[PDB]
């Protein structure tokens, strides 16, 4: 590009269309699941929708 | 006064001009090399 | 860029001094002897066969820095016996032995090439 | 209060090295008449370079560099050059130089081996010194040349180590220690040396306090500038000759000071 | 000057043979540019010598 | 101790705990130029 | 790039050594016996053939510039 | 998106690489035998990370298939040489396992800025900083990885005789004294290219830059330097030594109110990057993107060793040059042979690079055995026994150690200094 | 059959075919020929 | 705008006014030189050919810069400026006419700096007041900044590209306060713990160790070589320890030579034994290992960092205290000097000889892993069949955790005791162990017998993996090798899942170092 050599770096990203479940210990969630979800060979980007259990 | 370059991929050399487009005569390459100076060099073998 | 130039090694300069000796002041018949543009290559030889005066209580050299050329040789000779004839002696007995063992190296090339 | 008679005994003489024995002399001018082998020991070799064309792989420096660090015969006429920088010349002359000329250009299909042979000397007696195979300088490709010039001249191992005669001087005293300089923790690993003379069963020797070093063996392997026994006749007139100019300048200054 | 830009080659002293092209020029030392290594010396003007 | 007497004292030569940020050195009298030399610079000089 | 003229500890002539190191490799010899073969006792010579890599025969393979 | 890895595939508790797998694969280029033919033969398969987490994996085959007190006999897959899991830049260090681990990391770290022959067609490449070297010669240790990375044909760094000894004082806290002679032999002498790069503007009459030869008379604003280097054209002829602020290109750009008096077109000029110097490797005349006339201009200058330039082993053992002594000044054996590079003694304990020790010994034994020495990691039929059995049938100590003699006094060193080639590369 | 203790240089064979037939760089080059043939159509049709 | 044009660390407030750029500064690398005493640095010409001092002509001075102002610039040692009565600059580079480079009282001659000129050192980042100190310039050929061994301490400057900063200062009013204030004789005993910072570094502390030894003797021509060294040397040499057979002396008589004055200190070396000064022979040491200088002369002892390094009551700190602080720079320069011109003689190493034990150590060391491995799968056994019972205080895997720990940290500690019985008194690596110049017990014992337990924040490597922690292991394997645990040493090498484990621990060093800078770096800047 214009002469100059140029290396495009892998980027690491969250793995799309699967279940996680974590913990945000620190908010009121006791257990949030997450799905960020983006169909193959769709101009849009992902969505992640989250599943969260309260904590109380 | 013309300035011999060297014509790239050709290896052949040829004249050139103040505000000349820079083309080869043989097949239009566009990369000119500038031949080795005509002055002396000297160098210590070290 | 700040390289020394290969002659620093051994070309002296205008106003530069080959030796220069300077007498102690802390102990009686004592010199140090600066030799200019040399190295170990002069002040060992030197050394050695000035321990071998019985005459000369110290004799050492040593280079104040590797990267400038100069060594200086101290001697302390024994009273009645000044230090430079202690070194001038050493020098004549350096070319003295030198000289001998050149010669007797030309004899032993002449017995090897012969036979 | 003198100088002790060293003595010479030459072991093997081959034209590659000389092998011999230097006995009862110090440590410090043994090791000295090392030293002049490597450093103080003058040669012939090329300083000079002037490169009139080049085409080749390798760039102008790297060509200077490697006509740099070829041996030249040069085993009776550097005993009649002036140092260069001593002459009265116009910058240079054949009393103290040596002109070589390359005018190579390859015109085959042929990797063509640019070689010492190449250089021509006006001098007959300096040529390079390659039975054996000659010293590669530049390979070239079909169209590539290179025409240079290179003044030889005089001058000594501390200038730069292309002036440097010896390939290896091997240097050792006492090879069993019995003067114990080195101190070896366990001797039984340790191989015997060429010169050692004790039967495999022992060690090392016994213990001396009143031994000193003597009989230092050495090996000088030239690379070919020069004879390996005129290496050592060279090496001991300089070093008698730097001495004599010390004693020179010496004197003066003991004139000076009186 | 007139001599500076000039290729001159040292014709006396230790760095005898060397070629270089001025940089400045004075009434008496000039520095010449040396083509063998990467440095800049001075000179006295006597021992220089004008090549071509 | 010298230098462990001098940090606890200068942080208690005010009555209160003088927290070491903007917070605790910003609130005493002690020069516009001095406190804008610290983290919050143009605020302290909009203030003074 | 190019063989080195001389052992880099040594200053043995090491540089005239190389075409004739690949002769006794082609001619079916060990390394070690195509080293002492062209007569390199120091290892530090023996490194110097041992270890060369001859790049200068792919920088040859480019046409030349000037020409 | 996944990253997966190649594995073996054990069936009962044996391997399905068979010797007629190794059989037509050594004949290559005859039988058309290739990795994906051993891939569709259901020998190796790919495993990602997610089917690592239920795959029973055997190290080597050698332990993990035979009968003993069992372990789990029932493997799935099995590693294919453990020295894949290396990287690129950790493959190149020998005995890797040997080192401790920041030490590999730094080694990582520096194996990326080895001065080497960084490409073959260097000299058609108008790189801005090329770093090449003169004689860059392949590792006596290498390990089997390096020939597949090709760091064989395209080096980066030479085999030196290190030994590790204190000394004057100048390998003091990492660095290193290096010998005189041996740089004066072509030893690390490199070579730094760089490229200059520069265009003229047709534009809307105002300015306009044109590659000319500037005049101090016409010109306005030329700075006070050397102006007949260049050439008719404005640029510098290839072969021109060049120096700090000494000028390469020759460009003017008019003035806009040259009639709006006798004064004109203004100087706009590349000049060389001051405190720097060197040869005018090569020039190239050509036009750019837009149409216009376009030159580069490589400058050649060779770099020397000296004191402050940086060297490494490849164990993370950088250090400086601290100081340069002649040959007739560095210590020597029994033999004629001087160190090249002496190093610190303390710089070894506490950052246990027991490998460069390692290193240097396979390295004497490679050097006299006439073979280049393999130094995979993870090996078991080498250990440093069997090397010091190798070395010991040489005439040498068992462990390398070798009585240098001083080079000043001549009196042979009391110590038995540890001598032996390793590989190092200049930074 | 199978490979006993000749397994050290048999591994060797394998790795070196790996690297003679994929290279260091075939997750840029696969990635980009695999862009380029099939996902910029899978682009202009999904529009 | 320019509210952010003033906020930042970039800004006008910190980044103009606080920290601005200046002239007559330098920067190149440093490489070290043991011949240049304490507080001289070792500048190149182009550098000193470009940093200039405003030097006032005065009539004792006026042939002197009469002379380099007719030198002109670049005659390396003359000037570039020559500046008037009203202030008007005059260069030299550019070659007046002779007749307006007179000289009367009054001017200012801005001179390239000579030997003797004081400059400001220091080393980012500058944590306390030794990282900025005044030195004396040395004109020396080649291009770094060649500054002592011993400087190295308070600096934090180990010479592997670092480099660093040189500023002149230009009143000759602050050449006198840099001289009267910051000189490194006058920064040696630091206020922040009442003990020196220069020391000795490391390959003087070993030979001197060596040197000081009870068996080292020194024939005359050695003795006179090492005396040449001496500055402070009065030109007696001294009675020798051993007249008959042959004139020979101990090397502690060099070293009394060495220190200076009348100073009196009793130290005890690094491998003292703590029951030597319980019986008998506390006066009459027999491992040597009792350090009492007395009246200016070392009686005995050897002389670890124990007795010259930085530690407090050290035999250097005494010679600041009780001596002067020109004295002292004189003792570490002629330490180092004499010292190093010894070592050429002795040569000191380290190798693979230094790094292999006998088969009996190796069998040794071998046992002990066999027993505390079986001890281990003893106590998972326990582990499993809930006969292990918990320590009150935490739970049964907490309980199980704790005995795992310890019997792997005493297998650790037993083996990394019976490597270290196994030196024979000439292995380097206790050489410089002993000495306390470079490395410990522990590396000691991670090179010859064993690596040891790899951790991962503070505990063993975690379960990455579902259950496992390589999928080389199987499921819920507590063992020693699959939960870290390294048995080789690093002279037999690690197996891949122990390279693997040791890589994991090195990771967490390498990211301590990386994130605790800056941290650091703003609570002294908070502090400040
Ligand atoms: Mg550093
Ligand atoms: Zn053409
Ligand atoms: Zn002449
Ligand atoms: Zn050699």
């Amino acid at each position: 590009i214009n002469g100059s050599e140029k290396v495009l770096i892998a980027q690491e990203k969250m793995a799309t269309n699967t279940v996680y479940v974590f913990a945000k210990k620190d908010s009121k969630y006791a257990y949030t699941g997450e799905c960020r979800s983006c169909l193959e060979n769709s101009s849009r980007p992902t969505s992640t929708i989250w599943v969260s259990m309260l904590a109380r | 006064q013309p300035m011999i370059y060297i014509c790239g991929e050709c290896h052949t050399e040829n004249e050139i001009k103040s505000r000349d487009p820079i083309r080869c005569r043989e097949c239009g390459y566009r990369i000119m090399y500038k031949k080795r100076t005509k002055r002396l060099v000297v160098f210590d073998a070290r | 860029m700040n390289a020394p130039p290969a002659f620093e090694s051994f070309l002296l300069f205008e106003g530069e001094k080959k030796i220069t000796i300077n007498k102690d002041t802390k102990v009686p018949n004592a010199c140090l002897f600066t030799i200019n543009k040399e190295d170990h290559t002069l002040g060992n030889i030197i050394k050695s066969q000035l321990l071998k005066d019985p005459q000369v209580l110290f004799a050492g050299y040593k280079v104040p820095h590797p990267l400038e050329h100069k060594i200086i040789i101290r001697v302390q000779t024994t009273p009645d016996y000044s230090p430079q004839e202690a070194f001038t002696n050493a020098i004549t007995d350096l070319i003295s032995e030198l000289s001998l063992l050149e010669e007797r190296f030309r004899v032993a090339i002449k017995d090897k090439q012969e036979g | 209060p003198y100088a002790n008679q060293p003595t010479v005994r030459i072991t093997e003489l081959t034209d590659e090295n000389v092998k011999f024995i230097i006995e009862n002399t110090d440590l410090a001018v043994a090791n000295s008449i090392r030293r002049v082998f490597i450093a103080e020991v003058p040669i012939i070799a090329i300083d000079w370079v002037q490169i009139d064309a080049n085409s080749s792989v390798l760039h102008d420096e790297f060509i200077a560099h490697r006509l740099g660090l070829i041996p030249l015969t040069s085993d009776d006429i550097v005993d009649k050059l002036q140092y260069s920088r001593d002459c009265t010349c116009e910058e240079f002359c054949p009393e103290c130089s040596v002109e070589f000329t390359l005018d190579v250009r390859c015109n085959e299909d042929q990797t063509r081996h640019v070689t010492s042979r190449d250089l021509i000397s006006n001098s007959p007696r300096v040529i390079p010194v390659t039975e054996q195979d000659d010293i590669l300088i530049v390979k070239l490709r079909k169209g590539q040349e290179l025409r240079l010039r290179a003044y030889a001249k005089k001058g000594f191992g501390k200038e730069h180590a292309k002036w440097n005669p010896t390939a290896g001087v091997a240097f050792e005293y006492d090879p069993d220690n019995a003067l114990r300089h080195t101190v070896y923790p366990k001797p039984e690993e340790w191989p015997k040396s060429e010169y050692s003379e004790l039967d495999e069963d022992e060690s090392q020797a016994p213990y001396d306090p009143n031994g000193k070093p003597e009989r230092f063996y050495y090996n000088v392997e030239s690379c070919g500038s020069l004879r390996p026994e005129t290496i050592v006749l060279s090496a001991l007139s300089g070093l008698k000759k730097k001495l004599s100019d010390l004693q020179t300048q010496l004197s003066h200054e003991i004139q000076s000071d009186v | 000057n007139e001599l500076i830009g000039q290729t001159v080659r040292i014709s006396q002293g230790p760095y005898k043979g060397y070629i270089g092209v001025v940089k400045d020029a004075t009434e008496s030392t000039a520095r010449v540019e040396l083509h063998s290594t990467c440095q800049t010396i001075s000179v006295d003007r006597q021992r220089l010598t004008t090549v071509g | 101790y010298r230098h462990l007497a001098l940090l606890c004292d200068t942080m208690t030569c005010r009555g209160h705990l003088m927290a070491i940020t903007r917070h605790g050195v910003n609130r005493q009298d002690t020069g516009p130029l001095m406190k804008c030399s610290f983290e919050e610079t143009v605020d302290v000089l909009m203030e003074a | 790039m190019i063989i080195p003229v001389r052992c880099f500890t040594c200053g043995k002539i090491v540089g005239n050594k190389w075409e004739a190191y690949l002769g006794l490799l082609q001619a079916e010899y060990t390394e070690g016996d195509a080293l002492d073969a062209l007569g390199l006792k120091r290892y530090c010579c023996r490194r110097m053939l041992l270890a060369h890599v001859d790049l200068i025969e792919k920088l040859l393979n480019y046409a030349p510039l000037e020409k | 998106g996944r990253i997966c890895r190649p594995l073996l595939i054990v069936e009962k508790q044996k391997l399905l690489l068979k010797k007629r797998h190794i059989d037509q694969l050594k004949e290559r280029e005859y039988n058309n035998y290739s990795w994906q033919d051993l891939v569709a033969s259901g020998v190796v398969e790919y495993i990602d990370t997610l089917e690592e987490e239920t795959v029973m994996l055997a190290m080597t085959p050698d332990d993990l298939q035979e009968k003993e007190v069992a372990y789990c006999s029932t493997y799935t897959h099995c590693e294919i040489h453990p020295s894949m899991i290396l990287g690129v830049c950790a493959s190149i260090i020998p005995f890797p396992d040997h080192n401790q681990s920041p030490r590999n990391t730094y080694q990582s770290a520096m194996g990326k800025q080895a001065m080497g022959v960084y490409i073959t067609n260097f000299h058609v490449r108008m790189d801005t900083l090329a770093h090449v070297l003169y004689y860059p010669q392949k590792p006596l240790v290498t390990t089997r990885s390096m020939e597949y990375l090709r760091f064989r044909e395209l080096p980066a760094g030479i085999n030196s005789i290190v030994a590790i000894a204190s000394y004057t004082g100048y390998n003091q806290e990492d660095s290193v004294i290096m010998n005189r002679s041996a740089v004066d032999r072509g030893f690390f002498r490199s070579v730094f290219y760089r490229s200059y790069k520069e265009q003229e503007s047709k534009k809307g009459f105002d300015q306009e830059e044109v590659f000319e030869k500037p005049t101090r008379e016409t010109c306005q604003g030329m700075r006070h330097a050397i102006y007949d280097k260049l050439d008719d054209d404005g640029l510098i002829a290839p072969g021109v030594r060049v120096s700090g602020d000494d000028v390469i290109i020759g460009k003017t750009v008019t003035l806009p109110e040259n009639e709006d008096r006798r004064y004109t077109k203004r100087d706009c000029s590349t000049f060389l990057r001051t405190s720097e110097t060197g040869i005018v490797d090569q020039v190239m005349v050509t036009l750019n993107q837009e149409g216009y006339k376009f030159c580069k201009i490589r400058v050649r200058s060779v770099r020397i060793p000296q004191i402050g330039d940086k060297f490494a082993s490849r164990h993370g053992q950088k250090g400086t040059c601290g100081i340069q002594y002649r040959q007739e000044d560095m210590p020597f054996t029994c033999e004629g042979i001087t160190p090249d590079i002496i190093i610190n003694p303390h710089a070894i304990p506490s950052r246990m690079t027991i490998g460069h020790l390692i290193e240097c010994l396979q390295g004497k034994v490679s050097a006299n055995k006439g073979e280049i020495g393999d130094a995979t990691p993870f090996n078991d039929a080498v250990n440093v026994q069997k090397i010091s059995n190798l070395l010991s049938d040489y005439g040498y100590h068992l462990r390398g150690n070798e009585v240098l003699y001083n080079g000043f006094t001549g009196r042979k060193i009391t110590s038995q200094i540890f001598i032996g080639p390793t590989y190092y590369q200049r930074l | 059959e199978i490979t006993p203790d000749l397994w050290q240089e048999a591994c060797w064979i394998v790795i070196s075919s790996y690297f003679d037939e994929k290279g260091l760089v075939r997750q840029q080059l696969d990635s980009f020929d695999e862009f380029i043939q099939m996902s910029v159509q899978r682009i202009v049709e999904d529009a | 705008s320019l509210k952010q044009r003033l906020k930042g660390k970039e800004g006008r407030v910190r980044g103009n006014l606080m920290g601005k750029r200046v002239d007559f500064s330098a920067r190149t690398v440093i490489t070290p030189d043991p011949n240049l005493s304490i507080d001289q640095v070792g500048v190149p010409r182009s550098i000193a050919a470009n940093m200039t001092f405003a030097e006032i002509v005065t009539p004792f001075n006026i042939d002197r810069l009469q002379e380099l102002v007719r030198r002109g610039n670049s005659q390396y040692p003359g000037a570039k400026y020559i500046i008037r009565d009203n202030g008007d600059r005059i260069d030299l580079r550019f070659h007046p006419k002779p007749s307006d480079l007179h000289l009367q009282t009054g001017y200012k001659v801005e001179r390239h700096m000579c030997d003797g000129d004081i400059v400001i050192f220091n080393r980012q980042p500058t944590l306390h007041k030794m990282s900025m100190m005044g030195h004396r310039v040395r004109i020396l050929p080649w291009s770094t900044f060649r500054l002592n061994l011993s400087v190295t301490t308070p600096y934090n400057a180990d010479f592997d590209g670092d480099e660093m900063n040189l500023h002149l200062p230009q009143s000759l009013e602050t050449r006198a306060e840099i001289q009267e204030l910051a000189m490194v004789p006058r920064m040696i005993v630091t206020p922040q713990s009442n003990r020196p910072v220069m020391g000795i570094v490391q390959d003087t502390l070993t030979a001197v160790r060596k040197f000081t030894k009870r068996d080292v003797f020194l024939e005359r021509g050695e003795v006179m070589n090492l005396l040449m060294f001496l500055s402070t040397w009065d030109g007696k040499v001294p009675q020798p320890a051993i007249l008959k057979p042959r004139p020979l002396w101990t090397g502690k008589q060099i070293f009394s030579l060495i220190i200076p004055g009348h100073i009196n200190c009793i130290r005890t070396h690094s491998t003292h034994p703590d029951d030597e000064d319980s019986g008998p022979y506390k006066h009459i040491s027999p491992g040597d290992t009792k350090v009492v200088v007395e009246n200016g002369e070392l009686i005995m002892g050897i002389l670890c960092k124990k007795s010259l390094g930085t530690s407090a009551g050290s035999l250097v700190h005494i010679s600041y205290l009780e001596m002067g602080h020109d004295i002292t720079r004189l003792f570490y320069s002629n330490i180092q000097t004499v010292i190093n011109n010894w070592l050429l003689i002795e040569g000191h190493t380290i190798g693979i000889g230094d790094s292999i034990a006998d088969s009996k150590t190796y069998q040794d060391i071998q046992n002990t892993i066999k027993k505390a491995k079986q001890d281990v799968i003893e106590v998972i056994e326990k582990a499993h069949n809930n006969e292990l019972e918990p320590t009150p205080g935490n739970t049964l895997r907490q309980t199980f955790e704790n005995q795992v720990n310890r019997i792997l940290n005493d297998a650790r500690d037993k083996t990394g005791s019976s490597a270290q019985k196994s030196l024979s008194e000439y292995n380097n690596f206790k050489s410089m162990v002993v000495s306390g110049a470079k490395g410990s017990k522990i590396n000691i014992s991670q090179v010859i017998a064993v690596v040891g337990q790899q951790n991962v924040e503070g505990k063993r490597i975690p379960f990455g993996f579902k259950h496992r922690t390589l999928p080389h292991f199987i499921k819920d394997d507590y063992g020693p090798e699959s939960r870290g645990f390294v048995e080789n040493s690093y002279l037999a090498g690690l197996t891949p899942t122990e390279f693997f484990f040791h890589a994991m621990g090195g990771r967490e060093g390498l990211i301590d170092t990386a994130v605790k800078t800056a941290e650091t770096g703003y609570i002294q800047r908070r502090l400040i």
